[PDB]
């Protein structure tokens, strides 16, 4: 039945996350109760694919993960906190101190295995599982350390389920602790590893949104997260509801990844929240780099492919129509080399308070960008061995360290392979 | 894993030995150093008998 099992680990993971259930929840009729108080049977077609049924309630098929209790007890106390299955919430008590190895080597290995039976208490019961989710940071420690940990034990696990990952980066410009590039370098190896799709979400790109696009002065984690939900419940519209589209996530993957390494996509949205947006707008729109979360310029590379899906009613040879204006008008941002590499699909469901909307996914070579951001600042503590002794500590090596920035710098020249081909 | 439990051990080891050398080093040293005044006053005190005993001697 094409079953999706999500998992959010630490901080950001679970915020997002838990914005993530209350959008969607909100799409097909799910009340904080688990009740359904919806209008139409569209709705509940493909409401197993996230939702377990249980008294005619649903229960998301969610694992909630952390090394402290503090944002999960936040999580339960939310607005839609009581739908979560009670034995999912696997959390410990001594934290992760935003450090890799603690998530990953020590703290975040005495509770991995808890985690794992959860997830096969899931997985047991769906009739065909198709893959994985995990939402998380790449820059603290759970969520990255404890993540990665947890995507490496499901490979072994379950070797033929696809593995998505939705990643917030880092960036200094909303920053937490001067680790970050450390845990974020160290992360970003293990996703080339173990994913199928890795969606980079920046929160540079995030900030830069809130701030310039939508007039707030001081944007919150809350503001932020909010284009993340939104971005998340398109990009997983054509899995949630019917309409063109009946792909499952291998078949969405085989589409999108030429290469095994290079599945790390740069999503956008449209329109960025009374005038309903005409279908010239919303094309435009999802190609500028003014509505992309990666923080990375289309311009400076080319795309592998493209996937957009446009949500609510309107004219298809119209989008199909200005679909062909903007490829035109960046024709030399497009490899030639990939016939057809720009896809769409519609669905006559629009999310909340807009009458239609679209959620761009590009694999392009400028994400490259990112990476080398990351590993600028990697190199920049690196080369005097600063902060290493809260990881060393933790058993980890130096050698480590340099293997995991020059895994960094293959990616990247991976990428400008592609970009030249 | 395993490296940081026996680092984390070898710390403590090297810390209880440290202060274990420390702690009777000190006590020798100041054994020593009372044992050393006391013997200078014993040894007057000797000098003592001898001054008593020059005396009878004169008698
Ligand atoms: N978008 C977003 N980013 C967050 C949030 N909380 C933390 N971060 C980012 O995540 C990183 C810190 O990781 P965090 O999730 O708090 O650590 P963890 O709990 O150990 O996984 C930093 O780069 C923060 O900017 C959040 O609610 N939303
Ligand atoms: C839980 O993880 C995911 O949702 N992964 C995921 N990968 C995707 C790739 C493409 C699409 C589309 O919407 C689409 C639009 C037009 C043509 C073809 C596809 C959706 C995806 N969702
Ligand atoms: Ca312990
Ligand atoms: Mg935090
Ligand atoms: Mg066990």
């Amino acid at each position: 039945m094409r079953e999706i099992v999500h998992i959010q680990a630490g901080q950001c993971g679970n915020q997002i996350g838990a914005k993530f259930w209350e959008v969607i929840s909100d799409e097909h009729g799910i009340d904080p109760t688990g009740s359904y108080h919806g209008d139409s049977d569209l709705q509940l077609e493909r409401i197993n694919v996230y939702y377990n049924e249980a008294g005619n309630k649903y229960v998301p098929r969610a694992i909630l993960v952390d090394l402290e209790p503090g944002t999960m007890d936040s999580v339960r106390s939310g607005p839609f906190g009581q739908i979560f299955r009670p034995d999912n919430f696997v959390f410990g008590q001594s934290g992760a101190g935003n450090n890799w190895a603690k998530g990953h080597y020590t703290e975040g290995a005495e509770l991995v295995d808890s985690v794992l039976d959860v997830v096969r208490k899931e997985s047991e019961s769906c009739d065909c599982l198709q893959g994985f989710q995990l939402t998380h940071s790449l820059g603290g420690g759970t969520g990255s350390g404890m993540g990665t940990l947890l995507i490496s034990k499901i490979r072994e696990e379950y070797p033929d389920r696809i593995m998505n990952t939705f990643s917030v980066m880092p960036s200094p410009k909303v920053s937490d602790t001067v680790v970050e590039p450390y845990n974020a370098t160290l992360s970003v190896h293990q996703l080339v590893e173990n994913t199928d799709e890795t969606y980079c979400i920046d929160n540079e790109a995030l900030y830069d949104i809130c701030f310039r696009t939508l007039k707030l002065t001081t944007p919150t984690y809350g503001d932020l997260n909010h284009l993340v939900s939104a971005t998340m419940s398109g990009v997983t519209t054509c899995l949630r509801f019917p309409g063109q589209l009946n792909a499952d996530l291998r078949k969405l993957a085989v589409n999108m990844v030429p290469f095994p390494r290079l599945h790390f996509f740069m999503p956008g949205f449209a329109p960025l929240t009374y005038r309903a947006l005409t279908v010239p707008e919303l094309t435009q729109q999802m190609f500028d780099s003014k509505n992309m979360m990666a923080a990375c310029d289309p311009r400076h590379g080319r795309y592998l492919t493209v996937a957009a899906i446009f949500r609510g009613r309107m004219s298809m040879k119209e989008v199909d129509e200005q679909m062909l204006n903007v490829q035109n008008k960046n024709s030399s941002y497009f490899v030639e080399w990939i016939p057809n590499n720009v896809k769409t699909a519609v669905c006559d469901i629009p999310p909340r308070g807009l009458k239609m909307s679209a959620t761009f996914i590009g694999n392009s070579t400028a994400i490259q960008e990112l990476f080398k951001r990351i590993s600028e600042q990697f190199t920049a503590m690196f080369r005097r061995k600063a902060f290493l002794h809260w990881y060393t500590g933790e058993g980890m090596d130096e050698m480590e360290f340099t293997e995991a920035e020059s895994n960094m710098n293959d990616l990247v020249s991976e990428y400008q392979q592609y970009q030249d081909a | 894993i395993q490296k940081a439990i026996e680092e984390n051990n070898n710390f403590i080891k090297m810390a209880k030995e440290k202060l274990a050398q420390k702690m009777e080093s000190n006590k020798e040293n100041r054994e020593a150093h009372l044992a050393a005044m006391l013997e200078r006053l014993q040894e007057k005190d000797k000098h003592a008998e001898e001054v008593r005993k020059n005396k009878e001697l004169k008698e």
